[PDB]
């Protein structure tokens, strides 16, 4: 039985119950409403007695647009209407504050299992209660849910409430009113009632019928909390999508597409610079030099909004943020329900679960079957699109006596797809093969973690079983045996993704991605607008990407910084990634000898320090987080740098 | 000839299975025994 | 971790700052203007002593608070974090920057078209 | 004190050798015989070579496979193992000495002695 | 101003067939004793030498140094305990009993003898790891002290005269022998004290004076859970003695609470535990029994650390509570589960915690 | 089939052999 | 130069010195008995990249 103290491992579901995790989530709620209320202060442009307000940070820019659609938040440039909105955003942060207070209160005394109100003088059972005193009795008939299945229908109901208060919420403190067309606000209240009176009715059928589906999901809290997470995931992908299209639809050019017309002073950005020899006095500068003399000494300079691109930056930085982070939750969903389905495999309750959604997988013959699909159309895929890209690049580099003509210029998405892309071209057929490849390359990493947590049609071959999830390997036997674990089919999954998640920062960008190298000054890089009809013209290709998009940021002073953090960090994986675990032992011990020898001869005490080195699946673990937090700390240069596609496309050099 | 006998002392083996490669295939005498996590000496080789 | 083992850090230090001190008198350079002889090297190794010395406490911090974390820090650890974030952003506006940018006269400019005008004139 | 890696084995910090046979003699005394590990000399445990392990020069240690090791080894070894391929577990028992028997074996927390422990 | 203690435990072993280990405890407790006098000081040093190998004796020491209410009281014990047999154990052994501004000497001939009330093969062949083993242990004493003081020699007269008057005398010491609640432990370790049998009370003369000679016997029995008698091998690691073992430990107490300070090296902290594995010595149960009669009187969180240092290529088999970090050679447990189990153990619970390397 | 393909995994080892 | 030399350097004299055994090796009662073989597996917290081959490529890398 592998060890399981460690310090990442310690809020683990097995270490929880079913009330501990409602006080787990409640804990947090609360403070993500302190969370909340601190990117609302943040986003005061003018304090409510005069003094000036906070200069734009990354936090609010992303919230601002949905503030503005609330009212909460206005884009007016004068100072009157702007002294008023700081008043507002003060009072939904202490608003926020308030509530906080009363969900971490209930959190606290919910994990502690200490649910006792002063004014009552009565404490409340979890196993069973009337739900809001008559309310639930009415509804769930004097009874509360008894099981995760018993807990659809009252759970459905409380999503119909919270929904109903929204749609209320609207209507009486924000003052829209429930007017049913979808070119404004006013239907968000609308659909605010509908969506209430559907998980209403929705959360009363599952309360007298409860769901059968998943029987064994009731069972044990992980099983359950991984097909959650699974389902969290896609949704938060499709949010991404949908935010993607939406945020620049005419009905929301007020919110997003204002942003262009506005002057941003982010923290961080190009300052009035001095002279060296700069001696500012009270009164005025005196013996000094300083650059624009239009603003005081060290003060941001403005930022021309449309320059910049804030409506499209805000877009991207807001619909990576929520397809960043559901990848990485379909990715743990596989990986905290594998970490399941080794557990059923060990103490054997597999054979015998009757769910098509265990049984349907149970014999190996299948699984091989459903590998080699995935493995075939993830192998026919990645080349049949990988040699396009590359033979765009020949062609139109003039190599091997090719030219521009030659290209995939005349490939593009068929007409009966064409209204998914705003200006069709190879840009989109490429990178729709591209996701189709970048997702089938990281399911072949997931379907591993689903049908060989334990045994292999390899390791019953070779008379072994997977005794662990976070096993580095079986040794050098075999020719070696290394990442054959699910935890280590993870950081495959997440390594693997990095290219998809990378074709979507580069393709949301306005970036090339059917040639490596598109816009460069050679043989026919530059006649790609005219060779294909381009109606934009797309920022740099894959390779001149990093040259264009870095001049933007080697011009700030803190966008610089992030790129020499986030390629720091991003080595150092190598380190503990690279097959040198057993050489860090041997050195360190040669370390603690030194060490030892050194403090020995130089003072009289001797001290020593036994310095400590990490073990391959604690090696696997920090080099994955370093390499995928490092890949990503620098992705979001590459969005918060601007967005510089433009409308007009270029003419061949000739 | 079966004269000469070869063993595994357990406490001295480390599991890397560099003698079970050696063993022909069609002859599978060395295996291996698992009773633990393999970061800490969990698995062993035995002819 | 007493005695002589905190104090042969102080030691070095002392010893590191008074060699990158005492070099300069001899490395023959011309000083910035307005600036001190004594006070550049001084400076100098003041930031370069405090960026190993902050490596070196954040490396031990981190690792004295990963072997000492356990359910117990289930509401410390997410409070002290979020005090430390809100304790930041005051800093942004009491120290690091005091107000929004703003002109000698005390005008604003928030728009591009009023940012147009002043580029041009 | 302790000869170095290149001197002899690397692994070893002592000499090593194992007792190979325990015959008897017809008044019924054990006849121990021990090789090292290099294994090219027959030597028995005299007072001059069990004076070296008095001082850790040397560590003699019986294999479980032994033909006449007389005590049902198997049985308790393939019992420990089921506790947490278990049949061709080996094993490598520490002989220590107990200056009032000699050679004894600390097997299963209760001490024994050579002609005691062997058939 | 809460009731907390903070503890540090240690345990470094050998290689090998050594069964030495070394081992280093600290503790200190915000609580006050259940002592009905304060403050009460202790400091205890036990020392054994390998006086002779061949035969098997050795030489044990033990000096008691404790102020209790400001009374100075010291015993200092020098003995020779050897093996006889695998029941029977002789030692020979000399001490001194100081109180104040009272001490007196006395010397000892003892032997104690040790039965199993059942020896089973199958108790043997289908438990790996017995715990509980019924017995009963008998002591012959042999006591000889000069009476060269005033208050010395009208003890000596009083208990000749009580037992000339007295039918249960036999009985009635078990009473005074165990003061305070030392006769309410006994009935706790489900440990039963037999009647004391007095061989002879002869008075023999001595070249310093007049010198009280006591010739007793006596019996006492365990239903298992008794040390002494279910580990009667276990407790006298003789033969594994080749260099002097040392335990030494200390402890202050008053209205504010116990620090306590032990350390010391000796053999048997580590026993085989079949099939090639080694094992910490099962938890004296006595102790644990003992310090429940103590430790529930107030409520407390623990602070407890225990270190555990292996010896080179030796890796933990198996441990429940699991340790908490692995530092390679060294292991380490704090916390969780193991804090769980410090104030099981400490309020009197017996719970298992294994080691197997 | 286990056999035969153990003679392939055998024929790509970390053990002492001649390579190009 | 200097510290670029010396970084590089470790990987050399641990070729020159533990090319058959190491003082950690003689502790944990292992040998090297090879140049090129990658790890001995998972035991001791893993012991990969361990032979000489593999200490020439923390020198050239
Ligand atoms: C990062 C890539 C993987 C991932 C890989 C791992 C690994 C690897 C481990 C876990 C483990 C845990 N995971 Mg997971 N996990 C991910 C996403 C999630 C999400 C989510 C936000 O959707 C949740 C709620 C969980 C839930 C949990 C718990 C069931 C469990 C213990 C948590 C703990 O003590 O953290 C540490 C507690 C803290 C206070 C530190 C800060 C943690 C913050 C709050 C984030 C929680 C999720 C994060 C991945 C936890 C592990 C951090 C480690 C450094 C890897 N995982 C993604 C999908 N998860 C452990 C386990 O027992 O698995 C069976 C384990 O070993
Ligand atoms: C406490 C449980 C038992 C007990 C357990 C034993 C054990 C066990 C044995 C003796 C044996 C003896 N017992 Mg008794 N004995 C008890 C009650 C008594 C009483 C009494 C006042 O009622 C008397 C007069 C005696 C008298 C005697 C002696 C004749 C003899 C040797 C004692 C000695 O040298 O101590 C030395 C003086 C001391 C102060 C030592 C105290 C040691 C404490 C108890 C434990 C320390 C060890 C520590 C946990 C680990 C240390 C390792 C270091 C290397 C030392 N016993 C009770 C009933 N007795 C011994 C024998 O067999 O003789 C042939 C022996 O082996
Ligand atoms: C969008 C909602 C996400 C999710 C988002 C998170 C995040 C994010 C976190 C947790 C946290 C936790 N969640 Mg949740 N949670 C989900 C659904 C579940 C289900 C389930 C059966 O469906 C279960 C049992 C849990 C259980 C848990 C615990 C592992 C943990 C509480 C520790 C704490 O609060 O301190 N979650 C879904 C999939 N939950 C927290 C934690 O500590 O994770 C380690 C945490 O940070
Ligand atoms: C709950 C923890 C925190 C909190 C954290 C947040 C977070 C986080 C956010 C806000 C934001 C907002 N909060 Mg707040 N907020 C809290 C308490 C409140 C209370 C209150 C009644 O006390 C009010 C009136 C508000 C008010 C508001 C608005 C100013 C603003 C927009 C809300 C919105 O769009 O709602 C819409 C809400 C609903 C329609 C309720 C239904 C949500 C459903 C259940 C989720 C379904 C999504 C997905 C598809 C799930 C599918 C799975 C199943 C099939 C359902 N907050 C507490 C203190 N607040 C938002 C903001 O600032 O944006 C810029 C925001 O993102
Ligand atoms: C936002 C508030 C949080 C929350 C925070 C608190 C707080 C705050 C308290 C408790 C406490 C109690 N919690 Mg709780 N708890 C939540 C969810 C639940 C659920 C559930 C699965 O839905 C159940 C069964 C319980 C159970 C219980 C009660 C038995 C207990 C009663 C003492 C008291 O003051 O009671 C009054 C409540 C009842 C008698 C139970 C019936 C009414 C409902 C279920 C109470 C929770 C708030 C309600 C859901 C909020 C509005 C939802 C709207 C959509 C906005 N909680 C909700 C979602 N919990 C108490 C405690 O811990 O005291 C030390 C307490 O004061
Ligand atoms: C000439 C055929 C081209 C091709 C040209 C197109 C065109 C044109 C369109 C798509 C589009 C799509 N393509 Mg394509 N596509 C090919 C191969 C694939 C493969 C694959 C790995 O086999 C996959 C998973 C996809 C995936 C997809 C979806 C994203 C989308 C679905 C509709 C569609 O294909 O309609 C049309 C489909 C066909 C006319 C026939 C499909 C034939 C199938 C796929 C067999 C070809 C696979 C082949 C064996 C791979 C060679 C591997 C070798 C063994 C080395 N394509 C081959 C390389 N694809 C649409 C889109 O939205 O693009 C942005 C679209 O308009
Ligand atoms: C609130 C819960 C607290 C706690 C509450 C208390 C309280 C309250 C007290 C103690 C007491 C003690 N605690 Mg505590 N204690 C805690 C945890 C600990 C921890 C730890 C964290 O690991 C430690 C090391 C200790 C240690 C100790 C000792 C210093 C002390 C008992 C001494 C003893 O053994 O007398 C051994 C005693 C004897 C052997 C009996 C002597 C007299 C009898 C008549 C002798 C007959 C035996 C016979 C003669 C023997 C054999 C003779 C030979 C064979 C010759 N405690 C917990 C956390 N503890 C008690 C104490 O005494 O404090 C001063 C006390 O009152
Ligand atoms: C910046 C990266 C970096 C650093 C500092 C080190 C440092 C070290 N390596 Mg490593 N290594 C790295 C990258 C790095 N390596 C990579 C990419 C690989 C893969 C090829 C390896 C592979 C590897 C192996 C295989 C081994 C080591 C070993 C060692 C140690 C022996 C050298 C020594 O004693 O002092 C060298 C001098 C110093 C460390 C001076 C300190 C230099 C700076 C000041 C360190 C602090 C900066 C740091 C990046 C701060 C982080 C900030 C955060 C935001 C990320 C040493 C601690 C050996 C060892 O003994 O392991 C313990 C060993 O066997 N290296
Ligand atoms: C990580 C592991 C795997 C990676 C996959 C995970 C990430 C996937 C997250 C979706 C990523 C999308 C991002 C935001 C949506 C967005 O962009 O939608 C708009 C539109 C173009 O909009 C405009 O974009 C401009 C930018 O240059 C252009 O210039 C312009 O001409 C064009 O009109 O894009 C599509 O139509 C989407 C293309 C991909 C088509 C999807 C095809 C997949 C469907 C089939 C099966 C795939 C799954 C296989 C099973 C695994
Ligand atoms: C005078 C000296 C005498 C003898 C020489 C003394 C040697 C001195 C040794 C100093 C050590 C060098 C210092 C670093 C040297 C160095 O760079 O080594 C990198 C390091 C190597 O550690 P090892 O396990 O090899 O052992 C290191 C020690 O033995 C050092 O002696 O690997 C990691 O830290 C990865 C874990 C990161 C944790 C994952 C976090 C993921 C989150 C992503 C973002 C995080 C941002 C910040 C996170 C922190
Ligand atoms: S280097 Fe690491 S992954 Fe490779 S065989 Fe050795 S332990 Fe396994
Ligand atoms: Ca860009």
């Amino acid at each position: 039985e592998t060890r399981s103290t460690k310090w990442y491992q310690i809020f683990d579901t097995e270490k929880l119950d079913d009330e501990q995790v409602v006080g787990g989530h409640l804990a947090l709620l609360g403070v993500l409403g302190f969370i909340m209320g601190i990117y609302y202060i943040s986003g005061i442009q003018v304090f409510p007695w005069g003094a000036p307000g906070f200069h734009d940070n990354w936090f609010y820019l992303t919230i601002k647009p949905r503030m503005v659609s609330l009212g909460i938040d206005t884009y007016s440039t004068k100072t009157a209407d702007l002294e008023a909105a700081g008043a507002r955003l003060l009072g939904w942060a202490a608003f926020h504050f308030l509530v906080g207070s009363v969900l971490i209160f209930g959190g606290w005394r919910h994990w502690t299992h200490n649910l006792t109100n002063p004014f009552t003088g009565r404490c409340g059972n979890f196993r069973d209660f009337r739900f809001l005193g008559k309310f639930g009795d009415v509804v769930f008939n004097g009874t509360s849910a008894k099981s995760y299945k018993e807990a659809l229908g009252p759970h459905a109901v409380y999503m119909s409430l919270l929904f109903l208060g929204w749609g209320i919420v609207m209507w009486a403190i924000l003052g829209f009113a429930p007017i049913p067309d979808f070119q404004t606000i006013n239907s968000e209240t609308f659909m605010s009632f509908v969506f209430a009176v559907i998980f209403f009715a929705l959360g009363i059928y599952w309360w007298n019928n409860p769901p059968n589906a998943a029987i064994h999901l009731n069972d044990d809290m992980k099983a359950a909390f991984s097909v959650h997470l699974t389902a969290i995931g896609y949704i938060n992908i499709a949010l991404g999508c949908i935010a993607f299209v939406a945020f620049q639809q005419p009905s929301f050019a007020p919110y997003y597409k204002e942003l262009d017309k506005l002057v941003f002073y982010l923290y961080g950005e190009p300052f009035n610079r001095v002279s060296f020899n700069f001696v500012e006095q009270g009164g005025k500068v005196i013996s000094g030099a300083k650059e624009f003399a239009d603003f005081p000494a060290y003060a941001i300079l403005p930022k021309s909004g449309e320059a910049f691109g804030m409506a499209r930056v805000v877009t991207n930085l807001i619909v990576f943020n929520h397809i960043i982070c559901g990848v990485l939750y379909v990715f743990a969903g596989v990986y905290h329900g594998g970490q399941y389905l080794l557990k059923i495999q060990l103490n054997g309750m597999y054979n015998q679960i009757k769910s098509i959604w265990i049984t349907k997988g149970r014999d190996q013959e299948v699984q091989v079957k459903i590998l080699g699909t995935v493995m075939a159309l993830c192998f026919a895929t990645m080349l049949s699109v990988y040699a396009v890209i590359v033979w765009n690049t020949i062609c139109e580099l003039n190599i091997f006596g090719t030219n521009i003509t030659m290209s995939f210029y005349w490939l593009k998405p068929l007409p009966i797809f064409q209204w998914m892309f705003a200006d069709p071209s190879i840009n989109d057929w490429v990178m729709a093969h591209v996701i189709t490849a970048g997702s089938l390359f990281s399911l072949i990493a997931l379907v591993r973690i689903a049908f060989f947590a334990h045994t292999s049609p390899l390791w019953d071959d070779l008379g072994l079983k997977k005794n662990s999830y976070s096993f580095p390997c079986l040794g050098p036997v075999y020719g070696g045996t290394c990442g054959v674990s699910i935890q280590d089919q993870l950081w495959f999954a997440m390594l693997w993704g990095i290219k998809g998640l990378s074709a979507v920062c580069w393709y949301i960008d306005g970036a090339w991605i059917a040639s490596m190298m598109y816009g460069v000054p050679a043989a026919d890089a530059k006649a790609w607008d005219s060779i294909a009809h381009l109606h934009h013209h797309y920022t740099s290709g894959i390779f001149y990407y990093f040259w264009t998009e870095t001049v933007t940021i080697f011009s700030s002073s803190h966008l610089s910084t992030i790129l020499m953090i986030g390629h720091l960090v991003w080595f150092i994986s190598f380190a503990v990634w690279f097959e040198d675990r057993g050489s860090r032992l041997e050195g360190a011990d040669i370390q603690t000898r030194t060490i030892r020898w050194l403090g020995k001869k130089f003072l009289n005490r001797d001290v020593n320090f036994r310095f400590p080195v990490l073990t391959i699946s604690d090696s696997k673990l920090a080099g994955t987080f370093l390499y995928f937090g490092g890949t990503f700390m620098l992705v979001f240069l590459f969005l918060a740098n601007g967005f510089y596609q433009t409308n007009s496309p270029l003419p061949p050099p000739v | 000839k079966a004269k000469k006998h070869y063993f595994i002392i357990e406490n001295l083996c480390v599991g890397c299975g560099l003698c079970l490669d050696k063993c022909p295939p069609k002859v599978n005498a060395i295996g291996y025994k698992f009773y633990g996590d393999v970061q800490e000496g969990g698995f062993r080789c035995y002819i | 971790s007493n005695g002589k083992l905190i104090a042969l850090a102080v030691g070095g230090a002392v010893l590191m700052g008074a060699l990158f001190f005492s070099v300069s008198f001899l490395t023959g350079y011309i000083p910035a203007p307005n600036h001190s002889a004594i006070l550049t090297p001084l400076r100098s190794f003041m930031g370069w002593f405090l960026l190993i010395f902050c490596a070196s406490i954040i490396i031990m911090g981190l690792g004295k608070m990963s072997s000492a974390i356990s359910d117990k820090w289930f509401l410390s650890f997410p409070l002290s974090i979020f005090v430390i974030v809100m304790v930041m952003f005051l800093s942004l506006r009491v120290y690091w920057e005091k107000g929004r940018t703003t002109t000698v006269d005390g005008k604003y400019i928030r728009t591009t078209a009023e940012l147009k005008e002043f580029l041009n004139k | 004190a302790v000869s170095g890696p290149w001197s002899g084995n690397a692994v070893h910090k002592a000499e090593k050798y194992f007792i190979t046979s325990a015959k008897r003699d017809r008044d019924g005394k054990l006849q121990i015989e021990l090789v090292p590990a290099s294994g090219r000399r027959k030597l028995s445990p005299t007072p001059e070579m069990i004076r070296r392990l008095i001082d850790g020069e040397i560590e003699i240690y019986i294999l479980t496979t032994q033909p006449d090791i007389a005590i049902d080894m198997n049985k308790e070894i393939i019992d420990m193992e089921n506790r947490y391929g278990v049949k061709w577990t080996m094993r490598e028992i520490p002989v220590f000495y107990h200056e009032g028997k000699g050679l004894c074996v600390e097997l299963h927390n209760k001490i024994y002695t050579l002609d005691q422990f062997f058939k | 101003d809460v009731t907390t203690a903070h503890s540090d435990y240690e345990i470094v072993l050998e290689g090998g067939s050594s069964s030495w280990g070394k081992v280093k405890a600290r503790a200190k407790v915000n609580a006050p004793p259940a002592s009905p006098l304060l403050p009460a000081d202790c400091d205890v040093k036990l020392n054994v030498k390998p006086l002779d190998p061949a035969k098997g004796f050795v030489r044990i020491s033990a000096v008691f140094e404790s102020i209790v209410d400001s009374t100075k009281n010291k015993l200092t014990i020098e003995a020779d305990i050897a093996n006889e047999t695998k029941e029977r154990r002789i030692s020979v052994g000399e001490g001194m009993v100081s109180v104040g501004d009272f001490s007196h000497t006395f010397s000892f001939e003892g032997s104690v003898v040790n039965l199993f009330y059942y020896r089973s093969d199958a108790v043997r062949r289908n438990v790996p790891n017995p715990i509980y083993m019924q017995g009963r242990q008998f002591h012959d004493i042999l006591m000889k002290v000069p009476l060269d003081n005033n208050d010395l020699i009208d003890t000596w007269e009083g208990t000749v005269k009580a037992i000339g008057s007295t039918g249960a005398f036999n009985d009635w010491i078990r009473d005074f022998w165990f003061i305070g609640p030392a006769f309410t432990a006994l009935n706790e370790g489900g440990q039963r004290i037999s009647r004391i049998e007095v061989n002879g009370l002869n008075t023999e003369s001595g070249p310093k004076g007049p010198v009280g000679v006591s010739r007793w016997r006596f019996s006492h029995g365990g239903s298992g859970m008794v040390d002494s008698i279910s580990r009667w091998a276990e407790l006298f690691p003789s033969d594994k003695l080749n260099r002097p073992a040392q335990v030494e430990a200390g402890f202050r107490s008053d209205s504010q609470g116990i620090e306590v300070k032990v350390d010391g090296e000796f053999p048997g902290v580590s026993v085989d535990a079949g099939g090639g594995l080694r094992r910490i010595l099962n938890h004296p149960l006595i102790p644990l029994v003992h310090h429940g009669m103590v430790g529930k009187f107030n409520n407390f969180n623990v602070d407890a650390q225990l270190k555990v240092v292996l010896p080179k290529g030796y890796k933990i088999r198996y441990a429940a509570p699991q340790y908490r970090s692995q530092n390679l050679e060294e292991y380490r447990w704090s916390g969780g589960a193991y804090a769980r189990w410090v104030e099981h153990v400490c309020k009197g619970g017996v719970g298992q915690f294994e080691i197997l390397y | 089939d286990a056999a035969k393909m153990r003679r392939f995994l055998f024929q790509r080892t970390e053990t002492r052999s001649t390579k190009w």
